[PDB]
């Protein structure tokens, strides 16, 4: 009945250093649909950050986009906080480059 | 603890007239991984050694099935809609009974559907 | 081609911070085309597709009736299912339903369906005969007598081969050629070095649409189906969609391996190499 | 279009 | 049969009890690019239900278990000099006790070894 969340921090275009683009954060593989995420930069959140409408799968599952407007730099750093149910403790995944 | 395929068949068990075209679908939920594999476990024997039948590819229609005691001719499959991988059995013989189930690969690590048993109709009439 | 309707309907319950929510969401070729969520600011129904407003007023409020009305009746069932069950009142619990139709090439129905699921797990599904029911556990069994002593297979196979199909071809009509479009993904692969002399490749692949794709890496004509690690297609958030394909090789021995790119938008499969 | 769910 | 890949098992049968450490190594006799695979089936498996274990990649060091029994591991392994591929079990606790075999991949086709019942007499 439970199912661990599954994320992906990357960038919808090629990343480039000072380059205005956008932080997507695609959260799945979670159920219950109670959760909570948060996109930080440099340890703070962030403002506006736009989340997609949430949706399942075939297999029951949830999933849900959340992106936010981003300059890139090679010493900023992204990540996103997402709190769930079947993590035992919020999960902090960072943004990278190559993925 | 990342990503894991679901692999779905149908029917779960079957059973037929000696004889029969058996059709058995395998479907596969998920982009964490891309063809197919059907697996066959003789119902004759005694340790449970799996035997490949066949492979299919998500993409090309191109098959990679196995020359031995080549049984070309009783084996057949194709793939269809949403991730559907069909294996149909030409004409349900005694070299055909016994237990099929597919399998993928996922980031290196194999996954494998429940069995479904392919025996004789219960013998009778 | 095939096309398909479907509906995949929440209603997730959660005391202690308000009410149970429902949400209705609809499907058109696996393509979202309406929603309605009870958490939205005016709660109704609206369209997910540029080809679903041309739909007038009097379609959204038959449509909002019936996301209100069900809305309600999911509520109960809510209830319902926590004494089949018997769990208290305060753990939150859901139930998910997933029901619509498939029309063959031919335009012909391939398959009609309704599966139930109560906190992620299978509850209740009508069979293929559309006309039975087959219930997962005890307190399916009630629902499926339920629906049974009352003449619901009848009515659901009526939906399902009556409105399903019907509809399915309006929103197809003028919803088919913008599902049918294509964005070609970009590719090319990427160097990184590790230890041990090896080094890993990654077949990128952006701003691709649909969804479907297959990167495949080879060697000497043998796809490397184990030694392969990808990722799952992310949407980029442009309607398009992401993914990446990599697989570890040694250095210098690096120009012996392609990966093979495989999507729909492509007249013919890619080949990368770095 | 939109189904009309029954109870269970 | 050249040329021909396919695998041998080492030992063939273990009618071993609770407490003994066991190595099975696996011969890769042939030309698999691929890794090497350990599947088996115990308890919970009335029908054939076979479980993917370990898989040993053959180009690089890199090796994934079980998406589960990565954490409190009950099994071992390594590569052995030479075509070898060896899955120790720590202690045959009954959480261990069925058939084994490795897998091998070539060109799309799935090679097994042969099923090694690592069981009691007890
Ligand atoms: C054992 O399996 C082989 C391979 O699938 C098949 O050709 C043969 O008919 C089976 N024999 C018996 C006696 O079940
Ligand atoms: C058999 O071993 C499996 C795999 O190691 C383990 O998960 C399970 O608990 C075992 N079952 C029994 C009844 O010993």
């Amino acid at each position: 009945i439970q199912k661990t969340p599954q994320i992906q921090v990357y960038s919808r275009h090629p990343p480039e250093n000072g380059k205005p683009n956008i932080l997507n954060c695609y959260v799945t593989q979670f159920h219950p649909p109670h959760i909570e995420i948060q996109m930080l930069k440099n340890g703070k959140k962030i403002p506006k950050v736009e989340m997609s409408d949430m949706s399942f799968s075939k297999d029951w599952s949830f999933y849900i986009l959340a992106h936010t407007e981003f300059t890139p730099t090679e010493t900023d750093t992204y990540a996103c906080r997402v709190k769930h149910d079947s993590m035992a403790e919020p999960k902090t995944v960072y943004w990278d480059r190559d993925m | 603890k990342p990503q894991a395929p679901e692999l779905r068949i149908f029917p779960k068990k079957m059973d037929a007239e000696l004889g029969q075209k058996v059709d058995l679908v395998c479907e596969v939920l998920g982009s964490v991984s891309q063809g197919c594999s059907w697996l066959f476990q003789n119902s004759s024997s005694k340790l449970p050694q799996p035997t490949f039948v066949v492979y299919m590819a998500s993409s090309h229609n191109k098959i990679t099935w196995d020359e031995k005691l080549n049984s070309s001719k009783l084996f057949s499959a194709m793939r269809d809609t949403n991730n559907k991988y069909v294996l149909t059995l030409n004409k349900f013989s005694k070299e055909n009974e016994g237990y099929y189930f597919c399998s993928v690969i996922s980031n290196s690590v194999m996954y494998f559907s429940s069995v479904v048993p392919v025996l004789q109709k219960v013998s009778s009439a | 081609g095939p096309h398909s309707l479907r509906y995949f309907v929440t209603a997730v319950s959660r005391p202690g911070l308000g009410e149970p929510r429902y949400m209705e969401v609809g499907y058109v070729d696996d393509t979202e085309f309406v929603r309605f969520d009870s958490d939205a600011e005016n709660p109704r129904y609206e369209p997910r597709a540029r080809w679903m407003e041309q739909e007038g007023p009097e379609y959204w409020e038959r449509e909002t009736q019936k996301a209100k009305g069900n809305e309600q009746s999911f509520r109960v069932d809510l209830r319902t299912l926590l004494g089949y069950y018997n769990q208290s009142k305060g753990g939150s619990h859901t139930i998910q339903v997933i029901s619509g139709c498939e029309v063959g090439s031919d335009g012909r129905l391939l398959r009609g369906y309704q599966q139930y699921a109560y906190d992620g797990c299978d509850y209740i599904a009508l069979n293929e005969d559309l006309k039975t029911w087959t219930a997962a556990d005890m307190a399916a069994l009630i629902t499926k007598h339920k629906w049974e002593q009352a003449g619901e297979a009848e009515r659901l196979r009526a939906y399902l081969e009556g409105t399903c199909v019907e509809w399915l071809r309006r929103y197809l009509k003028n919803g088919n050629a913008t599902l049918l479009r294509t964005d070609s993904p970009k590719a090319h692969v990427t160097h990184h070095s590790r230890p041990e002399d090896k080094v890993t490749l990654r077949c990128w692949a952006l701003g691709f649409y649909p969804a479907d794709i297959t990167l495949t890496w080879q060697l000497n004509g043998e796809e490397l189906i184990q030694d392969m690690e990808l990722v799952e297609t992310r949407p980029a958030g442009d309607g398009t969609f992401q993914k990446w394909a990599s697989v570890v090789v040694p250095l210098g021995k690096e120009q012996y391996y392609t990966c093979h790119v495989y999507h729909q938008g492509l007249p013919e499969p890619l080949t990368l190499r770095w | 279009r939109g189904y009309v769910y029954q109870g269970l």
